[PDB]
């Protein structure tokens, strides 16, 4: 609900996502605990379109 | 939607084949958010710096200057050609930088940062260890100089304590407050006979030229009063890259 | 500067736009000059503090009483408003003296009655709230007939 | 040796609770903890406020009375009648008799309805009485008399 | 400035009082250049750091190993911690660390 | 009379009455409970009760269903 | 007329029947004459206007503080 949203972390603030009406949402984020060949996952996806 | 640091976001249009994630490529960034701005205008900013905390291995090269930007509805724009004077020399000494702020800075459609402010940005591409540490950043700053009217000759021998100046000689009701948060810098007293004798007796021996251990040491201690002790090393070289001295 | 004796009469000219943010009022004194607009004066009130106090402000044309600090004509202070036959009081005085309260420009009232022990809040539209000892209870009355 | 206090003063270092305007519509009492009793002469409103959100309003623009709680409980009398809303519960108790009456239809809804009398129970329609269910319908008693 | 002002201009040569001297004479300072004062203030500071394998050789990030964020840069820990009250010099990192 | 974090409550040592010239509606999103020494429901026109998962009418004494004409199912 | 310095103490005698419809109060000053009934005085208040203001009136015997216009008794 854009007029009654849920925070990503109940200990911090974020900006509400701007939708015209309530819709279900899915979040895909990178895993920060992983290290493959001593490199981050971002190293593999910074240049992807 | 792109999901950005600090809790922002951005809308995406697949017809233009955008990137999958937000793009970052520089070793250091500092974001500065401002309140009650009325563009176009002029901002003097004071940077107070801890001058002993930088890396002395090599001097910052020219390919790695600092870069300045301002925000315009999720797009960053360069400020490189609107800086009048930077007395901090790139954040190595304390000083005032004087920025001119143009009229097309924007805050209607910002979503990647707090929409209640205006935003500036300073970045460094590499070797971020050659930037000093910070004590404060302030607006509405100006520099003033001491003017003598028959005072003690020993005034200039010690710095002015922080918090001394708070009043105007002819007060005005439009100004509500004046503050002096740090001490003064750069004073020196007029010579007395004993120091006169010391200086001239040393010059009568080294003639103002540096050819021997005695000459290098005394020519430095006289010109730079902020040094306490110095040592001259003969036939020795220092390698900056290794931090090794060749004897 | 030549000084001034006693208290004086003043007339209000302007309420807003104090050149300094000091919450002063522009007042003129008819026996000095009835043609000029006057000077800015401070207001003494029943209660005042940091974002605290009773906030009532006169209207343009109201008559007030003025005192002066150290008898200096340049330092007027407002000490309260005045009624007259040209500006009648909200109630007529009686020997029994049973009714008190606050009355406003639009005829809204907050009043006390010491004869019957009644507290009432009224709006000119007919909306009323009454706490009564003669009725031994509480009553809320609406202008539409809801009770 | 004989001083007398004549009132308090505001300043730029101790600001007033409201900013002065040319229209001059708002008056009242403001306190240290930001509780207010105010009058509005533009819309004819009387309001009592507590910083927690509890509010009592007598309004001519709303043509009625409103009581608002910080928990979401709401009570209102207006031109559409009387309304009550509670996010948690509503209860009614009496030591005498509780009567409900209308000159139009009466409607009761809920997830489950339970009517229980310690003595006789009686229902009556004067133009037909109906009892039904989409599932089993049960009529039980010690002795059942149909007509 | 005062709450009712928008701008104000100070001219070169304006004088400021610095107390008294060790002999009991008054001290004075003067303004060096003309300045204009308005109502703008700094509201927030944030920092971002990008780590790589090219730090030890002092080059541009190419083989990435992490991105770190400080939402309150002017603090001890980068997120709003207070400084010990007895510390004389209170400094912070402009971009952060790993 | 009280409004608090538990909702709305009313208590009277004598009586409580409710009158309207239009329609009186009572509604809950949970169960509705009516109690008393005697319960009397009386309509000047049709009366109707309905449970959507079963309707029960009972008594510990005689239970009476009366009318001018009684139709069971 | 010989004038008066500072502020004085007064005592209320009568609230009603002002000879002129000016809303004044009859007050006496004990250090001038405690036997006479006194003269009619005006009241400064918190708010006052055309059918407007705070209306509180003292009772017979109450003590009040008096000032004088142009130091005139």
């Amino acid at each position: 609900r854009p007029d009654a949203p849920i925070p990503y972390d109940p200990k911090e603030l974020n900006l509400p996502l701007q939708l015209e009406r309530p819709i279900p949402v899915a979040r895909l984020e990178l895993n920060h605990q992983l290290l493959v060949n001593e490199r981050s996952p971002y190293h593999y996806f910074r240049d992807a379109q | 939607f792109h999901l950005h640091p600090f809790g922002g976001f951005a809308k995406v249009n697949l017809a233009v084949n955008p990137p999958l994630l937000p793009y970052f490529n520089q070793e250091g960034e500092l974001f500065i958010g401002l309140q009650n701005l009325d563009p176009p205008t002029a901002l003097p900013l004071l940077f107070q710096v801890a001058e002993e905390t930088a890396d002395i291995s090599l001097r910052r090269q020219e390919e790695y200057k600092l870069q300045w930007y301002y925000l315009k509805d999720n797009a960053w724009e360069s400020l490189g050609d609107r800086i009048v004077n930077d007395a901090s020399n790139g954040l190595v000494t304390s000083g005032i930088i004087n920025l001119g702020i143009p009229a097309d800075i924007s805050r209607n459609q910002t979503t990647i940062l707090d929409p209640n402010f205006h935003w500036l940005k300073v970045t460094i591409p590499a070797r971020s260890r050659t930037v000093c540490e910070i004590i404060g950043v302030h607006t509405q700053a100006a520099r003033v100089t001491f003017k003598d009217a028959g005072n003690d000759p020993n005034h200039l021998g010690s710095p002015l304590a922080g918090g001394t100046i708070s009043k105007l000689a002819v007060p005005q009701p439009e100004v509500k407050k004046i503050a002096q948060p740090y001490t003064s810098f750069g004073g020196r007293v007029k010579e007395q006979p004993e120091n006169f004798y010391i200086r001239i007796s040393e010059r009568l021996r080294h003639k103002g030229r540096a050819v021997a251990i005695f000459d290098y040491e005394r020519l430095v201690l006289e010109k730079f009063p902020q040094i306490y002790k110095v040592r001259c090393i003969n036939h020795g070289q220092f390698d900056d890259a290794q931090e090794q001295l060749y004897e | 500067l030549p000084g001034v004796n006693g208290l004086q009469i003043g007339v209000v000219v302007q309420l807003q736009d104090d050149p300094n943010g000091e919450d002063r009022i522009l007042v003129k004194v008819p026996i000095i000059d009835a043609q000029a607009e006057g000077i800015w004066a401070r207001i003494a009130t029943l209660d005042a503090g940091n974002n605290r106090g009773s906030f009532f402000r006169p209207e343009v044309g109201d008559e007030v009483i003025l005192g002066f600090l150290n008898d200096d004509p340049r330092d007027p202070v407002v000490l309260g408003m005045l009624n007259s036959s040209a500006k009648p009081a909200p109630l007529r005085a009686t020997a029994e003296n049973h009714r008190k309260g606050f009355f406003t420009r639009s005829q809204m009232q907050l009043t006390f009655d010491d004869d019957k022990k009644i507290i009432t809040l009224q709006t000119p539209g007919g909306n009323k709230v009454t706490i009564s000892d003669e009725d031994k209870g509480i009553t809320l009355t609406d202008q539409n007939g809801n009770t | 040796r004989d001083p007398v206090v004549l009132g308090m003063l505001n300043s730029s270092a101790k600001p007033a609770p409201l900013r002065a305007t040319a229209e001059n519509h708002r008056k009242g009492f403001f306190t240290r903890s930001q509780m207010q009793l105010t009058f509005d002469d533009d819309k004819k409103i009387i309001t009592l406020q507590t910083p927690g959100g509890n509010k009592v309003t007598i309004s001519d623009e709303d043509k009625g009375i409103t009581l608002t709680d910080q928990n979401g409980n709401t009570f209102a009398m207006s031109d559409r009648g009387i309304a009550m809303n509670s996010p948690k519960d509503i209860t009614l108790e009496a030591t005498g008799k509780l009567t409900l009456k209308a000159t139009q239809d009466v409607s009761i809804e809920g997830l489950n309805v339970n009517i229980a009398a310690n003595a006789q129970f009686k229902a009556q329609g004067n133009a037909g009485a109906e009892v039904s269910s989409s599932a089993i319908a049960v009529l039980k008693g010690s002795l059942v008399m149909i007509n | 400035l005062a709450k009712s002002q928008r701008e104000y201009k100070l001219t070169a040569g304006t004088s400021f009082k610095a107390g008294k001297d060790a002999t009991g004479v008054d001290l004075f300072y003067q303004l060096d250049a003309e300045t204009v004062i308005h109502k703008a203030q700094i509201a927030s500071l944030k920092g971002l750091f990008l780590d790589s394998q090219e730090r030890k050789t002092a080059a541009v990030p190419q083989n990435l190993t992490g991105l770190y964020a400080s939402p309150v840069a002017n603090s001890v820990d980068g997120k709003g911690g207070a400084f010990p009250q007895e510390q004389i010099v209170k400094t912070w990192l402009p971009f952060g660390n790993e």
